[PDB]
């Protein structure tokens, strides 16, 4: 191709597209490409009809350009990764009649400032899922009950008040749950469950401490190990365990998980 | 020298505890810059991923990343000396299994994990230690660790040494020992990857 660099790697053709000022879509593509980036472009707008003579395309990026509208049209029947953080959509786009075997969504920091019901309805294969960064207030409930097979799932960094009681219902694959800096104060009793949560992130929170907050006290003693905080630098991410990052008020004067609740029945 | 093109995803896992000084961490990240142009990374034939670990890990380098050569060996260059009283290798191991190696969008390349340690995390924080190494193997991925100095926590290499034959271990007096058998080391992963076009 004359725009974007072509490479064949074992069993897969990946054609990246990175930052060429692109508004649109380059013509003749190779027909067996498998992987697609067109992330760093200037593509205000884009339809995933375009890429149906693509029946080899099994992730696409689309992240990091100017998107304030995506057409869901056709299918893409083996496509599993779909990158689109970074843009102006205000809305999460429906995908489970389009994308079939969608195994990782990512649609943070674009202008969500809510999720639909049934938003998720037919996406039975994903596995991931990132909507870090947006507006979210809350979450609508039965959101997870068409995805049972997720293993990581981001709400970090929006404006959440409240978790839907069973938000993480059914889902027994669940390794990394990040809700940091949002404004929650309470987790509802039962929330997690008996399942294992291997990383779980819940500062930059509100956290009332009062009788209410006990159930999540327990959880958290019983959990401080898989408690992490996520800390973001210059070329760096880290994640470290840290139970002490859950604290009343916000404030580092008091972890949640070391508060008495003297009257508490 | 020794080099090789082959189809292979390889994390590079440094010890962050002060059992070494910032001086000898500085000559720890000139050995993982070495071995990224041995490996070759400037071919789509290898990724690398360059995670620094003490209380918890600091990813400096992902292996979906698609960044040029030249900038790798900047980040890898610029890690961070934590110089902490602890560095968890099963902290780092779990952070592998389930943040890295999570899934398999190329059972083609062979993926190992260069767990390069100097020191020995406390007994309460290895719980779990073989059970994520048994994961990482569920998965096809082999753990080469590489002792530096008298700290190194022999008892976890041999049991590194143990959950699977390709697990080979080297042990090295100092970081200093680290330039004399990377060829060694080189050589054993071309041994293990299958092969790339030069």
């Amino acid at each position: 191709h004359p725009i974007c660099e072509v490479s064949k790697v074992a069993s897969h053709l990946e054609v990246n597209c990175d930052k060429r000022d692109l508004t649109a879509l380059p013509p003749d593509l190779p027909k067996d490409t498998t992987i697609l980036h067109l992330s760093e472009n200037l593509l205000y707008t884009f339809s995933l009809a375009t890429l149906m003579p693509y029946t080899r395309l099994t992730q696409l990026n689309l992240d990091r350009c100017e998107l304030t509208k995506l057409q869901v049209d056709g299918t893409l029947p083996v496509l599993g990764t779909l990158d689109l953080s970074h843009n102006q959509l205000q809305s999460l786009p429906l995908l489970g009649q389009t994308l079939p075997a969608l195994t990782v969504l990512d649609v943070s920091f674009n202008r969500l400032t809510s999720l639909p019901l049934g938003a998720l309805r037919g996406l039975g294969e994903l596995q991931e899922l990132y909507l870090k960064g947006n507006e979210l207030k809350t979450l609508p409930p039965g959101l997870l009950t068409p995805t049972p097979k997720l293993e990581k799932l981001s709400l970090a960094n929006n404006d959440l008040t409240e978790l839907p009681a069973g938000l993480l219902n059914g889902l027994e694959n669940l390794d990394t749950l990040l809700l940091q800096e949002n404004s929650l104060y309470t987790i509802p009793k039962g929330f997690f469950g008996s399942h294992l949560l291997p990383f779980a992130f819940l500062h930059g929170n509100p956290w009332l401490c009062n009788c209410e907050i006990l159930y999540f006290r327990r959880w958290l003693q019983d959990n401080a190990e898989n408690v992490y905080v996520w800390k973001q630098g210059v070329d760096v991410k880290a994640m470290t365990s840290n139970v002490a990052s859950v604290q009343c008020d916000n404030s580092d004067k008091f972890p949640v998980y070391k508060y008495p609740g003297k009257g508490c029945p | 020298d020794f080099y090789c093109s082959r189809l292979l995803d390889l994390v590079f896992l440094l010890d962050g505890s002060s059992r070494l000084s910032e001086a000898e961490f500085e000559v720890l990240k000139a050995f993982v810059v070495d071995m990224m142009e041995r490996l070759r990374i400037s071919q789509k034939w290898v990724r690398v991923a360059v995670v620094e670990y003490h209380d918890g890990s600091h990813a400096y380098i992902g292996l979906k990343d698609r960044k040029r050569p030249s900038e790798l060996r900047r980040i890898a260059s610029q890690v961070k000396y934590a110089g902490s009283q602890v560095a968890s290798t099963s902290e780092v191991l779990k952070y592998t299994l389930f943040q890295i190696f999570s899934k398999i969008d190329r059972p083609e390349a062979s993926r190992i994990a260069l767990l390069l340690m100097a020191s020995q995390e406390p007994q309460r924080m290895s719980r779990n230690f073989v059970r994520y190494v048994q994961g990482l193997k569920k998965k096809k991925v082999i753990v080469i660790p590489v002792g530096i100095g008298p700290h190194a926590n022999l008892k976890q290499i041999r049991l590194i040494e143990k959950q699977a034959p390709e697990n080979k271990a080297f042990v090295l007096s100092s970081v200093d020992e680290l330039e004399q058998q990377r060829d060694e080391i080189v050589s054993y992963l071309c041994d293990l990857a299958p092969e790339a076009p030069p």
